[PDB]
């Protein structure tokens, strides 16, 4: 390493090169926080995590018991050693809290003055952070299973949101209008991710075992169908180009946004050219899940890419282009629902069933 | 509106009269809603559609009863066909040409048989028309100024077609769709009129036909609350109930502009 701080004083090597090379080896060393921790507020598992995509500072958990907990993960103690204090909650006690499971949280991209928490409870609520108040509640017809707002939409602000229901919803922020719905899939849409890269390009998997990735501004269905064989076992499109044999319960763009991580109950996780639905065929192994709803997991950012996929209680890390298995976070005692990635420092805050929220820091 | 201060469009009106039922209009009318059938009707035992296309026929004309110059469909048994003539009599003596709409194909031919009956030069065009003739006809309309009054039923006369050649139209019967008289008076008011058009809509006082006026006034707020604005008046007229069978003859964002809109749209 005193090679790398030598190649960027000298020159030698770009400063991106030592800054990629060091958010590398950091996220290799993760391993259970030594002095670090986070207040336990949960009375039931956290199916959801979400740290702010501006300044990364605070974090949402949405947990079983309907609560929804916002905690600050800086250090503003003196000590090595601090817990991630909780600064607000919506609790029992208040008047919108949500009746059942909140199943996703997602801060507001572009500001960290409004979030959004969906759950079982059949409504998506729109919280003001500041007031901590409901600004808006957009019920449905049957229970939500995700929902996702584009990180990227500086021009609209939809929120695609998976239900029980066959039709993936769009519900705008602008003109509130949840009349948009979506028609391909058969069966629960058990995961929705926007692109990170390409506007309006939706991709929604479903318990069809498919995979569909939707221009939200066109008016004739999917763009394209994820198919594991690419065209071996070719056949007229009613039943077959499955993205899984089994219900995809995962979606998650890379970093980029040039390819797509789609995990799914055959205990399979497939990468696909997000231009073309194309399988790149990268093995990744055996990916244990049997999780019946939507399952949270996440990618590296700013390394020299990582995907951190719940592992029955652990938090399996895989190379996300060659599918090499770097190592098991093992630290949880139930199986783990979310993970979320804090990219500033490689750190990691996992959610699971036992009522804990544990932070993964490099040694 | 938007478009009229830069199209150079002639002056129009959109007077409504109230025509007054005859008294022998008038005695079948009350005859009909104090019969056994409207009973019947408003008991929910029998469908409303044989009443209402009744009452329909009497305020165009009593074609029901069919009463020399007793012919049937003679224009001095309906009032609406009294005012006509009267329409007719003052626009012929203004070098004047008229639009004639009817929602019924049979009251198109009285009022034919009525136009032969005065010396009007007319020309007809209904369902029944050969397609192939009708955009001829049309053509022959807007030549020649010799025909006098174009007979049209509003389904085929109305939807589409250009008749700049018209300089009035009178809806003769109301629709219980607005758009079909509406369609039927803009056929008129158009692109290439050089004249100042007025549209007479004819209703009975105190008949169905009125009931039928206010039914699609509501159609028209309906539709202009999510076309034109939302700030729609209420409509107030009537509360739109099953007694139209009675007769009462008269005499990127920055989270703060889509926040602030979020919390204005709720408070609404
Ligand atoms: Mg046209």
């Amino acid at each position: 390493m005193l090679g790398f701080l030598s190649a960027r004083q000298t020159g030698l090597e770009d400063p991106l090169r030592l800054r990629r090379a060091e958010s590398t080896r950091r996220v290799l060393g993760l391993e259970l926080n030594k002095d670090r921790d986070v207040e336990r507020i949960h009375g039931g598992g956290i199916n959801t995590l979400d740290i702010e995509p501006v300044e990364g500072r605070y974090m949402l958990s949405g947990g079983s018991d309907g609560v929804i907990v916002l905690y600050d993960l800086e250090n503003s103690s003196r000590q090595s050693y601090y817990t991630c204090k909780a600064v607000c909650s919506i609790g029992r006690d208040h008047p919108d809290v949500h009746r059942y499971s909140v199943e996703t949280v997602q801060w507001y991209p572009h500001d960290t003055g409004m979030f959004t928490s969906s759950s079982f409870d059949k409504t998506l609520k729109v919280w003001d952070t500041n007031t901590l108040q409901t600004a808006d509640v957009f019920n449905f017809e049957e229970t939500v299973y995700s929902h996702h707002m584009s990180p990227v939409s500086t021009k609209h602000c939809l929120v695609a949101v998976g239900t029980r229901g066959p039709k993936v919803q769009l519900c705008d922020l602008k003109s509130g209008s949840c009349s948009h719905i979506l028609q391909g899939h058969r069966q629960e849409i058990l995961a929705v991710s926007w692109s990170p890269r390409y506007d309006y390009i939706l991709a929604t998997a479903s318990a069809d075992s498919r995979v569909k990735l939707w221009d939200v501004r066109r008016a004739s269905g999917c763009l394209i169908t994820l198919d594991q064989h690419n065209g071996k076992k070719s056949q007229a499109v009613e039943s077959a180009n499955t993205a899984h044999n089994g219900k995809v319960n995962g979606l998650c763009f890379t970093s980029d946004g040039l390819h797509l991580l789609t995990v799914g109950t055959d205990n399979r996780m497939r990468l696909w050219n997000s231009s073309n639905g194309e399988n790149t065929l990268v093995n990744y192994g055996k990916v244990c899940n049997n999780s019946k709803k939507g399952l949270k997991f996440t990618v590296s950012c700013g390394c020299s890419e990582f995907v951190f996929v719940p592992y029955g209680s652990t938090i399996a890390v895989y190379t996300v282009y060659s599918g090499e298995q770097i190592t098991m976070l093992k630290g949880h005692y139930k199986t783990v629902d979310c993970c979320v990635f804090q990219s500033n420092f490689q750190e990691l805050y996992s959610g699971s069933r036992d009522c804990n929220i544990l932070a993964w820091v490099p040694s | 509106s938007d478009v009229k201060m830069s199209l150079s469009l002639p002056d129009k009106n959109e007077q409504v009269l109230f025509c007054r039922l005859t008294d022998e209009q008038h005695k079948v009318y009350q005859n009909f809603v104090d019969s056994k059938e409207v009973y019947r009707i408003l008991n929910g035992e029998m469908q409303i559609f044989s009443g209402l296309i009744a009452l329909r026929k009497i305020c165009n004309h009593p074609d029901l009863f069919s009463g020399e110059e007793d012919q049937f469909g003679y224009w001095k048994r309906s009032g609406k066909m009294i005012v006509v003539e009267s329409l007719l009599k003052i626009w012929h003596k203004q070098g004047q040409r008229v639009l004639l709409f009817s929602q019924s194909r049979q009251m198109l031919d009285i009022l034919e048989v009525f136009l032969r009956a005065q010396k009007y030069t007319y020309l007809k065009m209904d369902g029944t028309t050969t397609i192939a003739s009708r955009q001829p006809l049309i053509t022959r309309y807007n030549e020649d100024t010799s025909i006098f009054v174009f007979l049209l039923t509003t389904r085929v006369g109305g939807l589409g077609v250009n008749l700049t050649g018209a300089n009035r139209v009178v809806i003769y019967d109301p629709d219980w769709n607005p758009s079909t008289d509406t369609q039927a008076r803009e056929r008129a008011w158009r692109i290439g009129q050089k004249k100042q058009v007025t549209v007479y809509r004819l209703l009975t006082a105190g008949t169905i036909e009125e009931k039928i006026y206010h039914r699609q006034i509501f159609k028209q707020f309906l539709t202009n609350r999510v076309l034109k604005d939302p700030k729609q008046r209420r409509f107030f007229k009537s509360n739109d109930l099953y007694e139209l069978f009675t007769l009462t003859s008269p005499d990127p964002l920055a989270s703060s502009s889509l926040l602030a809109k979020m919390r204005a749209r709720n408070h609404l």
